[PDB]
């Protein structure tokens, strides 16, 4: 990702990686991943009553920060929402809608995300 | 914590 930096000026070293992707990021896009599948798992479980509770469509916050301060977050979190558009889950789909308007770059509006 | 505590969740 950092090509263009190396070609700008001449830089041989690694560029460096975020902890909180690591645990903070990653673990949410995963916090989302396994509630998704619980409340399917609920779902394919009979004996629900009237008035079920929807899957929470809250958007933890530090999440879109490190999509508008990371373009590795922010680019893996694009080909996330790409993925789980390609899987059409509503809920989270309109979860996590919200924050990918302000992201890195414009990276969100960019035409690789946009296209696919 | 909290990804334990959904994984837990999920498998009861």
């Amino acid at each position: 990702q950092g090509a263009w930096d190396m070609i700008d000026s001449q830089v041989f070293k690694e560029p460096k990686m975020e902890v909180e992707l690591i645990t903070r990021f990653l673990p949410m896009l995963m916090s989302f991943l396994v509630d998704d599948y619980t409340f399917n798992v609920d779902q394919k479980l009979p004996a629900e009553e009237k008035a079920p509770v929807s899957y929470p469509n809250t958007l933890p916050e530090s999440f879109t920060k490190f999509l508008q301060e990371q373009r590795m977050a922010c680019e893996v979190g694009l080909y996330y929402v790409l993925h789980i558009t390609k899987q059409r889950n509503k809920n989270a789909l309109l979860r996590l809608l919200p924050g990918l308007v302000e992201t890195f770059g414009d990276l969100a509006f960019g035409d690789i995300f946009l296209h696919l | 914590e909290a990804l334990q505590k959904k994984f837990n969740k999920l498998k009861k």
